[PDB]
């Protein structure tokens, strides 16, 4: 085998999820675009 | 196996076999 090339030896063969930053945001833009339930809470306006 | 067609190969066959011969028909103190 290659044990007996003693020149020019053959070397041929061996060796959790975020979300990013905005689209939540635009998502909340869409829910209450969507409703008309008031966004104030009602006793602290009082 | 290891090293076919060589000088080194064929000591080591004369190594192993003896070795071999001697532990069959001298028996092996070693092995206990
Ligand atoms: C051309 C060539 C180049 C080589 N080059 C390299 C090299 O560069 N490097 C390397 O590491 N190895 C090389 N080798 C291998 C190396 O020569 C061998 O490993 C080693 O010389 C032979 O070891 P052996 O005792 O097992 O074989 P052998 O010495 O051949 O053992 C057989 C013996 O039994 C005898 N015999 C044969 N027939 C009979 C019979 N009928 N009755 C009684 N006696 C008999 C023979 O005369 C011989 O003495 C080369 C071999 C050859 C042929």
């Amino acid at each position: 085998a290659r044990t007996m090339q003693t020149a020019r030896k053959s070397t041929g063969g061996k060796a959790p999820h975020r979300y990013r930053p905005g689209t939540v945001a635009l998502r909340e833009i869409r829910r209450y675009q969507k409703s008309t339930e008031l966004l104030i809470r009602k006793l602290p306006f009082q | 196996r290891n090293y076919p067609a060589t000088v080194h190969g064929a000591l080591l066959s004369g190594l192993r076999e003896a070795g071999r011969i001697a532990d069959q028909f001298l028996g092996a103190m070693y092995t206990l």
